[PDB]
């Protein structure tokens, strides 16, 4: 909810 | 580790900072707690997709001789696809790493760089403050903004 | 008060390999490499393979008569061969440049099937229904559905002569035969002339043929054999048949549509009504990585094949939970 | 007082791409590829291409009359035919083996065309005047330059034998025609003998042929047609023509020289006084950079042909400036 | 980067560094300006120079299967050179950056080290010295061969 | 009281070359190339290599006299032929598909040669005792080994029909020939029949041949000619000769059994009792290092030719002693 | 080079440290002498030793066109794998280099980070101590369990 | 007018 | 005698 990630190359930030 | 950072100087990881790649632990009287450099994770994500784009982007019996060029040729480019796919992910996995690294290193030093001598350099990536730093003073030096000059005569007076 | 700089870590049990360490265990990382198939036999943009099953490519276009489920199927999307498939040429013989034929049809992605001599109009003066037990069908002796077998009639095989003008607007591929009997007794009961020859010509193929009689060992019951040959007429060009023996005529010939992507595997796998962009004799896979271990013989876009059992790329950090 | 540590910015716009990142701005790159030609045919090592024109390889080699133009040249940095090709086999039939005859002619950097067979002393008691309206020249039937049509004279086409010894010292290229004459009243009323044949032999060569009458959809007018032959004859060996009908003689031979590096390839380009150490078939490139993307088919010292639209190297630094 | 000076804590570039790729910018009493480290210039030169020179060093209608067998050999020749050319020059010109980097970092702390605390450390490249320096002292520090001991004591009083 | 950080330098003048820099000197390196050889043929897996010297594969394979030592030889572990490999066909002809053939013997490890068709028994009626001058041994006329020249027998050569049952388990090559007399006179004096035929069929085999008579160039003081055929007849199935003339029957033929690793290699080196895991023609070599720059052509476990004159990378330090 | 320590701040290498690649030298009171980092080294050991395991894992006269495809298929390996050979090398070496380099300045950094202003940094990879460290004193800095708070007082005595 | 730059990757540097 | 080093990338350390 933090990060621009479209390929998801980082996890879910905890939320 | 290349930069020394990771699994260096700050020996370990923090699960407790779960809402980036990259940030701060502070205590003071108001509390503690981790908070992610969001700048340099949303960097560092921007840099790592950009390098998973990256790599991401018959014969009769008298023709045994035709047949064995065909298998050669075949072969040779398996044999050459394979040596570049594992190579490249082997090289591009040790650099990510010492990217992970790098950016932790330059946090560091940001804040160490901001600090001076109104904090005391543990080693282990912590700082200890030779003055009172409340949740405003936090955030001023995660954000870059620490007014040394403000805290200077009460940390010289403390560091003495 | 004190804050300290530090990193990520989790539960994350991935590991990656480096040219400094093996087995690093990180935060996050991404599979590279398909590994998986699906075990079924897909369509391709929709349209369904051509399965040959218990026929060859052979046994297809020359209608094998147990290949009569294939004869209607005019488009595909590759053609699918099994373990199975043995029912070829039924009567024995060589097939002359059956691997360019292959070649030809691997590129080859509908046909239309059509009678190029008409049976009973195109042999005056000569009979047309010479079938063999070599070629079986219902218990009873038959024969290629593609070709006719011409012989003699009340005793006496004329010297025959007709011609075709593609007027498709497409290379048609065109099949004959010529039957070399074992002995000069079969050759005269049924052809009637001891040195007869057939002559077959387009305007970019010409090729004589004689009886060449000789006793060969059995196959299928057949001292005699018999020989099978092809090629591609133009759009607009002429083929002429000229024979006063030994010809296995034409009868149907095929109107070939070109595509590309287009192939010819040979799998175990069966049919199921599902969709891929990739298929492997194994059953269909992925197309979204770059590299796949399954198999190298792919139709459609595909990952490229590498010997790899493992490629994995970190994203996140060296994990280090404590 | 005060000292600063820096580094250079300037106003370059040139951007490049790294691993992490894509559009750098940069003080200063260097482009690795070649990505401009100059439209133009030119010489190698001062040495011009040899162009065939409206002639193919066939044409040149036979002497074709429209290629009249080609035959004193002797000596070719590279052969170049145009989309345009067309003067060939100007009698229709067969090349045999054209395309190994091509790969062969594609290292010749020279030869001597020679006279293997004077016209008027090599085939006593025959005529040696045909000519044929589908190899026309001034709107008057004639004959390739290469290759001599020898007839029946006085109702009589006795059997001959000549020979040839490569006295050389190279390899010589000698070419020859079967002809197949469409009825046997055309094979009697030029050859006389019905049952003729040829017989070519050399010491590592030997080929039989024979009338092979027919009748062929037309080709330029031709119900027959003319089978084309060749072979490399090394120094000091013989080649032997034995013949009672059909034969298309020698006249010319090539005495053929070879080198490395010539090649043969097809353009639109016209030639000019240039000179370049590499040429594409859309026009010469230069040869400083290791890769280029004009052209996947090259004559010389040449870059890498790949696929890339830009390759880039940084030399300076990220560019700052402010 | 990965060594955190360019577009790091120098943040940005000097247009008016005109005479080399890494050097300094003074201001004392006598007046200002900009000067090339010549040394590290030339050094850097020589190793692009060298990693550039590395850089720079028919069938007829029966015979369809080995006219696609020549195609194969063609188009993955082709293949695998377009991917080696892009590759090589991607790395590299990662590579070259990261010196470039390297290379002002490594200048920046050269500068420190000789320094000490005879001047203040802004945090962007810049030193503050505590004692003057005039020409010939600005000279010292950019050749290597800065006195600290020469000004130690008007910088410690000036410390204070 | 002072402590100082530093590094290892010792007297090593090795150099390696980076990306950035060339000849730096460094504490330790390691090579990567093997870059010498042993100037020995050698043994791989405790097997000898077959050595065919003075003869090539023709010359072994059918006999020819002058290879008589290599013919109880059974396995080896690869083929070596020299630069001295002139004894082959002594009788001059055409070795039909002969490069097929070597490339059939470059997996064969070993083989059982046997009597196919017992000289005495297996030709009634035919003389069989045909030699000539140009195959000499012991300055005596002779003739390959593993055939036979069939002759006419008090002036008759009646036709001849014969057939062997494959029951080795394993493929077995058969070889024989076909004699083209330069003449009508010496095709009657030997065969008696003008119109001669000789027939070869299997199972998946079959050609006619004749005699094809004709006066060639001589080589090895012969104007006629002798062409040699061979085919690999499968267990289980059956050869059968017919002929009335010109047959050069097969009297050994080969039970072959096949191998990995093998190959064909010519050699000017000797053989010595050494033992390797990697051969080349100029020595055996050492298989520990990835790559190699002594010869393209290996048989073996072996590392990759490189043209490469030096691979060597830095272990230790950049080398700074003081 | 990258990490600005060999050949850089710490100009040349020891011959006299015989037993590792990175190291120690002291003077004290009871003596001076060189002492490898055996930490330090054989991880280095360890990484090297894994790169060096990763890096070490006819034609008849009428079918010329055949002959000149296979010669087309065999040079062109030839060419991609003296390519593929060469430039790993070259990559590779660079990369070891720039990784003993960082190993110097790791270890330089942690020496420096126990030490705090109880040393002088002389920035040659030396450090003069501002109070009496005997052998154990000397041995504990090498293993990374210096006791700054112990010599803290005499330090800044000294340092004044 | 400063530096041995034979294959120019740098720039003229002001002279 | 103070590494662990199989495959010799380092030497003999003075012993
Ligand atoms: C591994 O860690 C996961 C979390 O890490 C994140 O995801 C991984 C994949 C990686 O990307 C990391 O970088 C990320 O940080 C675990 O998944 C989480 O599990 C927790 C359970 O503890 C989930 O949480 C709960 O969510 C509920 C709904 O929102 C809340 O009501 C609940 O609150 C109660 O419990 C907490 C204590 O947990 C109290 O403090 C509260 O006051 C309240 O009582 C929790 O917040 C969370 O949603 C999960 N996150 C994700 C991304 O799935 C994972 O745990 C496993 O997976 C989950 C889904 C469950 O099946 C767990 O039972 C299971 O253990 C870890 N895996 C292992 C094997 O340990
Ligand atoms: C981009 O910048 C260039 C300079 O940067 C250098 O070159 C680039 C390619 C790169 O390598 C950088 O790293 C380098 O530093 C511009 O080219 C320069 O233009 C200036 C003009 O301002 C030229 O200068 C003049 O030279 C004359 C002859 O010697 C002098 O008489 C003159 O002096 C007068 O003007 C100055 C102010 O400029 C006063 O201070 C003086 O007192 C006096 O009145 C100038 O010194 C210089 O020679 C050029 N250098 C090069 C290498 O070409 C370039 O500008 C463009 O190109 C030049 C050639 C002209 O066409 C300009 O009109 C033009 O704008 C810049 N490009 C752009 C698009 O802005
Ligand atoms: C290059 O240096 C080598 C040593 O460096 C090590 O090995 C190299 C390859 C590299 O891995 C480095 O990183 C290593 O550190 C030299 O080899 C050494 O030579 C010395 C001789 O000076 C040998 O030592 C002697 O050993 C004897 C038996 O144990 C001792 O009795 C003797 O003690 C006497 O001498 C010393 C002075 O040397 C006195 O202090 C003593 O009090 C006593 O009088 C020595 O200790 C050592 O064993 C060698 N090490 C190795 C690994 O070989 C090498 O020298 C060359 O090689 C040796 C074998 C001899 O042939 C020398 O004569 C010869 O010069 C250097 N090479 C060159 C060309 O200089
Ligand atoms: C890495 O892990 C796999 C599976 O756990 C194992 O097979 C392999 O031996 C390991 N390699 C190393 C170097 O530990
Ligand atoms: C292909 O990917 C989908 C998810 O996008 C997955 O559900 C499916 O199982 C994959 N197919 C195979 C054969 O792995
Ligand atoms: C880079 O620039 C080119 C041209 O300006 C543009 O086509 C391309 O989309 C750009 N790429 C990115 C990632 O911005
Ligand atoms: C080749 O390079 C020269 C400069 O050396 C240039 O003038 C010429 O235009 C180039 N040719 C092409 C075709 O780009
Ligand atoms: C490196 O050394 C070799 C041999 O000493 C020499 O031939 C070569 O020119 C040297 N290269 C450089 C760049 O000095
Ligand atoms: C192979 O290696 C051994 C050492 O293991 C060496 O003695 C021998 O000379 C090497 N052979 C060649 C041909 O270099």
């Amino acid at each position: 909810c933090l990060y621009r990630d479209p390929l998801g190359v980082a996890g879910g930030m905890g939320c | 580790g290349l930069f020394g950072a990771i699994a260096g100087f700050i020996e370990g990881g923090w699960t407790g900072m779960i809402d980036g790649w990259y940030g701060y632990h502070h205590q003071n009287e108001q509390g503690s707690g981790y908070a992610a450099d969001q700048k340099s994770t949303q960097n560092a994500i921007n840099g790592i997709t950009n390098k998973v784009n990256t790599v991401i982007e018959e014969f009769n019996k008298l023709e045994k001789r035709m047949e064995n060029l065909n298998k050669k040729v075949d072969d040779g480019f398996l044999d050459i696809w394979t040596y570049n796919a594992e190579l490249l992910v082997l090289l591009e996995n040790e650099r990510t790493l010492d990217f992970h690294d790098s950016n932790v290193k330059n946090l560091y030093e940001k804040v160490k760089s901001q600090l001076k001598n109104n904090a005391k350099e543990i080693g282990n990536g912590c700082f200890e403050f030779y003055h009172k730093c409340d949740n405003e003073c936090m955030e001023s030096v995660r954000n870059g903004t620490y007014d040394y000059p403000k805290y200077s005569e009460e940390s010289k007076l403390n560091r003495e | 008060d004190t804050i300290c700089i530090g990193y990520h870590a989790n539960n994350s049990t991935d590991t990656v390999d480096t040219v400094l360490e093996k087995n690093v265990t990180v935060t996050h990382s991404v599979n590279l490499l398909e590994d998986s198939h699906n075990g079924k036999l897909c369509r391709l943009k929709g349209i369904a393979p051509l399965q040959l099953g218990k026929c060859n490519i052979a046994g297809w276009l020359l209608g094998n008569p147990e290949c009569d489920p294939l004869l209607p199927v005019r488009s595909w999307s590759y053609i699918v061969e099994t373990p199975n498939s043995e029912n070829g040429i039924c009567y024995p013989g060589d097939f002359i440049d059956y691997e360019e034929l292959r070649e030809q049809l691997s590129s080859v992605s509908s046909f239309e099937r059509f009678e190029i001599f008409p049976k009973e109009s195109s042999w005056p003066n000569h009979n047309t229904n010479g079938v063999t037990a070599a070629c079986s069908h219902e218990g009873k002796s038959s024969f290629y559905r593609n070709l006719l077998w011409l012989t003699e009639k009340e005793g006496s095989y004329p010297k025959l002569k007709n011609s075709y003008v593609n007027k498709k607007g497409k290379e048609v591929l065109v099949l004959w035969g010529i039957h070399h009997p074992p002995n000069s007794k079969e050759q005269q009961n049924l052809y009637q002339n001891e040195n007869a020859y057939v002559s077959v010509v387009t305007s970019n193929y010409n090729r004589r043929f004689t009886p060449e009689i000789a006793e060969r060992p059995k196959v299928r019951d057949q001292a005699g054999r018999m020989n099978y040959y092809w090629t591609l007429l133009k759009p607009g060009d002429t083929i002429i048949f000229e024979a006063n023996g030994n010809l296995i005529a034409p009868m149907y010939a095929f109107a070939l549509s070109r595509g590309f992507g287009s192939g010819i595997i040979t799998s175990n796998a069966s049919m199921h009504e599902c969709n891929t962009k990739c298929q492997t004799p194994l059953g269909a896979i992925n197309s979204s990585l770059p590299y796949q271990n399954i198999h190298p013989v792919t139709i459609g876009e595909c990952p490229k094949y590498v010997r790899s059992a493992k490629l994995r790329m970190v994203t996140g950090l060296r994990n280090i939970p404590s």
